[PDB]
Parts: structure tokens; C-alpha cells; sequence
């Protein structure tokens, strides 16, 4: 409608653009569901079976796995959560 | 070419090649769509706990 | 429209956490073919033409 | 050969895979476990003790419902030995690891 | 019946007759006791088998 008031592909006819076949809202719903699942999945050996695990707990469990920090060291290193927020802000 | 009868008649002789072009594009799009469905299938079945 | 609508567990504020447990074995699945190889052919040029 | 790990086989747990000759290629028949039915059961995140040794999650949650119950099957206890469970230092929310 | 039990542990250790706890180059070794953990009892008479 805007082009008649003035994309131009339909008027050119030449090539017709094709829709992706997946709605953006449906794709966004899949990503939000995945974000919920990853907190539950990232738990010691519980993995998929473990569920309702807190996001903060999942980050701590994942950190302990990849790097063998002591449990006392994790408590000693405060503001790690703030640093994670700073990393999100930096992006 | 559309709107010219003489051009359309010549394009009819080359019509089989044009038909192959349309079929190839349609097949490629269907294969790509199947790949998109496969990717979203892994995302599907996830639980949004919070 | 019949898409998404996945099962969702409920997060628990309490230290105890609700966990979904499988009850049926339901063994068995299929796997896609990976192509692996392509057909080999030879053309006799200068004779076929 | 094994997969028993993350692998090309997908959409199911890779318990085993099978290979058959296929025209101009190879055909695969992986086997995948499917849960089918999921039941939500409240689970303790480990249990502490007055003694230094404490119950902890090892193959699966240390307490599937209460006390010490460890299984991925419908039956929470499943006669679990509890030998696998580790004994970590006492944590926050004492008398529980949680 | 006692809670301690012999286990295959790595590559099929604790073989019948002389125990093949030793593996690859060494055919057999006396059980170290750190070589095998105690597994839960398995179906059979007096053996995991």
C-alpha cells in the first residue's frame, strides 16, 4: 500500500520474496522455553530430569563443573553475580 | 516479456528450461524449510520453568 | 495452528525442587541416511559427440 | 561403537546404533529411550547430618521424594546402595545440603 | 553378603581363578583393594555375572 502511495519487487514482478514459514513470535516462544530449560538442565548430574532449579544455582553448578573452584572459594568470591550482570551490560 | 505475444511464443519454446528453473527453486526452498523445522524441533519440548 | 505449547514445570521458591520423572521405557527410534558416496560414471568424449 | 555420549545420533538417548548397507550409502538405526510420561516429584537438594559425612546427588537426586531415594525410574528408592553418593562438607540451610 | 564386593572396575578386572587386576602388558596382579569399588549386588549366585 505504501509503495502505491509513493517493496517494489511485486511491481517489478521479476522475483517474488518468500516468507520464512515460521512466525517470529513462535520462534521467540521457543527461545524463551529454551531459556527456562537451560537453568534446569545445568544441574550436577540431574540434567534434564532435574527441574525447577534456580538460575543463580545453575550458574554456580556450571561454574564448579568447568572450573574446579572450592565451595569455600565460591562463597569468598562475592559480586560474581554483579560481574555476570556487567558482562551482559558490556555486550 | 509478458504482454508481448511474439515474446511469449519464443519463451514457450524455451518453456521447458523455465519449468526446470521453477522446480529447482521450489525444491531448494522445501529442503531449507525441513532444515528449519529440524532446528526448531530440538528447541521444542523444552520446559519454561521460571 | 498446532505449534509449540510444550510441557512446563513450575519453579519452587523452597529448597526442595519438583523434578519430572520418566515412567515408561518406550525404547526405539530411526536414524537418517548420511549419503556417504556418489555414483561413478565415465563418458567417452570425441566418440559420443 | 559406544553413543553413550553427545553424538551425531539425535532426538533420543543413544543407547545403541546399528549400520546396514544401503544403495550408494550407509543406513543408520539408532535406538532412543523415550520418557513418554513425566511425573513431578518434590526432591531435596541433598541432606546434611550432624556428622561430617552428608547425603549428596550422585547418579540422580539423592532424595527423589524423601530420606535417601535414588532412581531415574518411577520407583524412587529402587533399593539404591547409596555407595555412589559423595559426602561433601556441610553447606547453608544446615541439616540439609540445601 | 558382606557390603564390600569385588568389581570389574576398569577393563574387566578381577578375572576368574588368578585375578587379572593387571591389564595390557601385565597378565595378572594381586588385588590392590583400591583397584575396585564396591558395586551394588547383581543377579547370579555369589557373583555379579
Amino acid at each position: 500500500d505504501d509503495c502505491m502511495q509513493q517493496i517494489c519487487a511485486q511491481y517489478v514482478a521479476g522475483y517474488k520474496v518468500l516468507p520464512p514459514l515460521m512466525d517470529v513470535n513462535m520462534e521467540a516462544a521457543y527461545t524463551s522455553s529454551l531459556l527456562g530449560s537451560i537453568a534446569g538442565v545445568g544441574w550436577t548430574a540431574g540434567l534434564s530430569s532435574f527441574a525447577a532449579i534456580p538460575f543463580a544455582q545453575s550458574i554456580f553448578y556450571r561454574l564448579n563443573g568447568v572450573g574446579i573452584t572450592q565451595q569455600v572459594l565460591s562463597e569468598n568470591q562475592k559480586l560474581i553475580a554483579n560481574k555476570f550482570n556487567q558482562a551482559l551490560g558490556a555486550m | 516479456c509478458n504482454g508481448f505475444q511474439k515474446c511469449e511464443q519464443l519463451l514457450r519454446e524455451y518453456g521447458q528450461f523455465c519449468s526446470k528453473i521453477n522446480q529447482a527453486l521450489h525444491g531448494a526452498n522445501l529442503r531449507q524449510d525441513d532444515s528449519v523445522r529440524n532446528l526448531f524441533a530440538s528447541v521444542k519440548s523444552s520446559q519454561s520453568s521460571p | 495452528i498446532a505449534f509449540n505449547h510444550p510441557i512446563q514445570v513450575d519453579q519452587l521458591n523452597s529448597s526442595y525442587f519438583k523434578l519430572s520423572i520418566p515412567t515408561n521405557f518406550s525404547f526405539g527410534v530411526t536414524q537418517e541416511y548420511i549419503q556417504t558416496t556418489i555414483q561413478k560414471v565415465t563418458v567417452d568424449c570425441k566418440q559420443y559427440v | 561403537k559406544a553413543s553413550k555420549r553427545s553424538g551425531f545420533c539425535g532426538q533420543g538417548t543413544h543407547i545403541v546404533s546399528f549400520v546396514v548397507n544401503a544403495p550408494n550409502g550407509l543406513y543408520f538405526m539408532h535406538v532412543g529411550y523415550y520418557p513418554s510420561n513425566h511425573i513431578e516429584v518434590v526432591s531435596a537438594y541433598g541432606l546434611c547430618d550432624a556428622a561430617n559425612p552428608t547425603n549428596c546427588i550422585a547418579p540422580v537426586n539423592g532424595y527423589f521424594i524423601k530420606t535417601n531415594n535414588t532412581r531415574i525410574v518411577d520407583e524412587w528408592s529402587y533399593t539404591g546402595s547409596s555407595f555412589y553418593a559423595p559426602e561433601p562438607i556441610t553447606s547453608l540451610n544446615t541439616k540439609y545440603v540445601a
